[PDB]
């Protein structure tokens, strides 16, 4: 998903946000995306799918 | 740590230390939403939902109840 864009949304997190924007509008799940991403990354997109 | 979900940016995802107020009605952590505006984006994050001003205000009434809940926990 983005050889180096995954990398950059553990440093950026404005495109991170740009991202789980968009696995959001595809409705990509909590648990669906999970063990493809990192858990550091994966307990961010688990709030962020919460509240957004 | 159990954390109310309303005082989360939702650029950050964690707890508001300087909580701003966009045209939209939208809050944010300002050091988010000032790269945001500095990316040349125009728009608030959350709605897309396109800025007619640049101000960021604060929200002391928020940043009261987070320093509430920060002194409980």
């Amino acid at each position: 998903f983005g050889a180096n864009t995954l990398s950059n949304m553990g440093k950026d997190t404005i495109l991170r946000f740009q991202m789980f924007t968009k696995w959001k509008a595809n409705g990509y799940l909590p648990k669906k995306i999970k063990d493809d991403i990192p858990r550091s990354l994966y307990k961010a997109y688990k709030i962020h799918y919460r509240m957004n | 740590p159990v954390i109310p979900d309303d005082f989360r940016c939702p650029i950050s995802l964690e707890l508001m230390k300087d909580p701003v107020i966009v045209s939209t009605g939208q809050t944010y952590e300002r050091t988010c939403i000032e790269k945001w505006l500095q990316a040349g984006h125009g728009t608030c994050p959350k709605t897309q939902q396109t800025l007619t001003s640049t101000v960021l205000t604060p929200n002391y009434v928020l940043r009261s109840l987070i320093a509430q809940w920060c002194e409980a926990n």
